[PDB]
């Protein structure tokens, strides 16, 4: 569970040279969309699918896929950092440009599929 | 903290048959004596009930039981008012609350510092409770005969104010309490017409 | 009863119930706004159709049984969360009343249905606000205290057993 | 496909029969008609305020669409009072 | 309160030629109906009187407490009277809801 | 907050020749009007302002002045008992005299401004 998990030295082993430049930004973005999507799932249960906007239906679907395809990799799957970051972008690709606020347009235009 | 789960209160209630639980909320609301009528109990009530019925030659125990049934129903009703609002209770239930109200402040509440209210004789107590219960009985019959709740209330302002004063009627003028019964029967029947 | 597992779980239910309270209160507010617009349309419609109908009636009051003897010719939609009906079908006076009379029925019903949903939302809000949440608050407080007491009593006894 | 019923005095609601409405004419008899109309799945029930004043508990149960209309004598302000009341408890002000 | 109450030696003391053949089945169906009805009462007291089936269970639990459990401290009921009264209360429920009881007992009682 | 506050011995220090003859009566009246005032204020919160009768509205306004002008006196402001009692009568004058049911007629006639 990424939300209560923490590494305090993470900013020291990531970025260009170390992993890739889009490490930090995608992490912040994925974290925020995940929390937002979980909120959306709960909203659907409380108030119904009636209350969800079109953006909200996406976040709900984001959180679903995030757990099932990103976090749920299997105990014998070895993902390279490259494969991991790429998968993060494919999941963040579900969201419109407008929602990806924590990512500067410079790197959003370089990596977003 | 007023928490009765502590050992002294618990051990005491293990060997005594009467519990007069004082209540802070009542004391703040100037309801005296501050005895919680829902949580308090007397395990002597049934035997005393028989003694009272026999020495008074009235169905006093059934009146005490009816009065408590009303208070208990009031607590139930109050939870519903909290949820939906008082305007959502039926005319029958609106009546029950008014009768309960009368019991609380015209009977249970008693001023220790008032020359007349400081002590109530056994006979005076019977007359007071009888009058309070008669109002509810007659108003209840009016509702079943097609009369509406506030019509009944609006036309019984004077008699209800007189019921609420009966605690101050002196012990030698107890006839002034018992005669309220007839006035109740009269005015309500007149309202139905 | 007062275990640390219960404590953590009840603390979770309190957070959830608190969020549910906020969500339902917002829903009630959103329903209220939409109701305000419809209920004003209902008021204007009724005022007008009441004057038109009574006037049409007064003009009809001012052989007739024989003539009146011998033409027999609701779609559901959502306002947010509420299921709502959409309705479609001196003598010339009554004939002109019909379209507005059916519109009255459709609008007035819609307001009645919105009002019922408002009340049902309100009850759920008040159940959480005045019962569910306070019950969770009071229990958490109780457990927390009882746990605290026992741990002090436990260390007190250990120090006694230590000296033995 | 739903039918329409009408309840009121003869002088007021008679011409509605021309369009094939169930036009019917005391608290007990008015309550009987509304109940049967509801049981028969009528879409709308129109009723004069003078008849509606006699069966408030019956109407409140169904709140077919029960629509209060005037008679040739007028209204008692019931339909607009019902609207007024619902505003007070749903919004919190007039 | 029959819900947290228990008897561990009821199985071998009951049934045909001990009490009656309908004993075990009706006991289980009554317990299940009462637990669901007691749950529905608690729901109606908090969310309001108005599902259609749960409303039936709510009335069951009421009749169960007031007429079955509440009998008086001087009332001595035969086992037959007790089991027959249990069936009168199960008759409040739709037959489709009586899933703890097999066809043979349902058709008979 | 005068609602949960209390002085148990107050009767031994009030009245004629100790404070003033109108002390006990006004206290009872102010306290009881304030309790009703605050109750009407809380009713406006839970059910709306449209839930209140006028007088309920009068009591609500009473509780405002009581808090703002009576209870609120300043940390460097000393009121004589005469000033306190006079100020009490000013607040009581907002209410209809028919509503001052805790005070006998003789005291009302003499002191009510």
């Amino acid at each position: 569970d990424v939300l209560p998990s923490l590494s305090r030295l993470k900013d020291k082993g990531t970025g260009a040279g170390k992993t890739r430049e889009d490490h930090a930004a995608t992490m912040n973005q994925l974290f925020a969309a995940y929390a937002q999507g979980k909120q959306a799932k709960e909203l659907a249960v409380v108030l119904g699918e009636s209350a969800l906007s079109d953006i909200d239906k996406i976040y709900a679907k984001f959180a679903e896929r995030f757990e099932n395809e990103y976090v749920n990799q299997g105990f014998y799957t070895n993902r390279t950092i490259t494969e991991t970051l790429d998968l993060g972008w494919e999941l963040l690709a579900m969201l419109p440009r407008t929602e990806l606020k924590r990512i500067k347009d410079d790197l959003l235009d370089k990596y977003l599929p | 903290g007023g928490d009765i789960s502590e050992p002294v209160t618990q051990n005491t209630l293990r060997v005594v048959k009467v519990f007069w639980g004082l209540d802070s909320s009542l004391a703040q609301k100037r309801h005296f004596p501050s005895i919680n009528w829902i949580q308090s109990y007397s395990l002597y009530s049934t035997e005393v009930g028989r003694y009272m019925d026999q020495i008074l030659q009235q169905d006093w125990s059934d009146m005490v039981t009816e009065g408590m049934r009303i208070l208990q129903e009031e607590e139930q009703l109050n939870e519903i008012v909290r949820l939906v609002g008082i305007d959502s209770l039926s005319d029958n239930d609106r009546l029950t609350l008014e009768v309960a109200k009368s019991i609380r402040e015209d009977y249970l509440q008693q001023n220790a510092f008032d020359d007349v209210d400081t002590f109530t004789s056994r006979e005076k107590q019977f007359n007071m409770l009888k009058v309070i219960l008669t109002f509810g009985k007659e108003a209840r019959k009016a509702l079943s005969l097609g009369a509406y709740f506030n019509e009944i209330m609006e036309g019984t302002v004077a008699v209800r104010e007189r019921i609420s004063r009966s605690k101050y009627i002196p012990e030698e003028e107890l006839a002034k309490i018992s005669s309220i019964n007839e006035e109740i029967k009269e005015t309500i029947q007149l309202i139905v017409s | 009863n007062p275990t640390r597992m219960e404590l953590t779980r009840l603390k979770k239910q309190l957070t959830t119930a608190t969020r549910g309270h906020k969500l339902l209160k917002d829903k009630q507010d959103e329903l209220m706004r939409q109701f305000i617009l419809l209920i004003r349309k209902n008021n204007e419609l009724r005022q007008a159709i009441e004057k038109e109908t009574q006037t049409a009636m007064k003009d009809f009051v001012l052989f007739i049984d024989e003539l009146l003897a011998l033409e027999n010719v609701v779609v559901e939609k959502n306002i947010m969360s509420v299921k709502v009906p959409l309705m479609n079908f001196s003598i010339d006076g009554f004939t002109q009343l019909l379209p507005k009379l059916l519109k009255l029925a459709e609008v007035e019903k819609t307001c009645q249905l919105m009002a019922e949903e408002i009340e049902k939302t309100r009850r759920r809000v008040n159940a959480l606000e005045y019962m569910t949440i306070p019950q969770l608050e009071e229990t958490i407080y109780y457990i927390k205290m009882k746990l605290e007491e026992n741990e002090r009593a436990e260390v007190t006894r250990l120090i006694k057993v230590k000296n033995m | 496909t739903y039918k329409i019923g009408v309840v009121g005095d003869k002088d007021s609601v008679s011409p509605f029969r021309l369009f094939g409405f169930d036009v019917q004419h005391t608290k007990t008899e008015i309550r009987k008609t509304i109940d049967e109309m509801a049981k028969n799945e009528y879409g709308v029930i129109y009723i004069t305020e003078q008849c509606a004043n006699l069966v408030p508990e019956t109407i409140e149960r169904y709140k077919p669409a029960i629509i209060l209309i005037p008679s040739h004598q007028g209204t008692l302000g019931i339909g607009l009072e019902e609207i007024q009341n619902s505003v007070e408890k749903a919004v919190g002000q007039n």
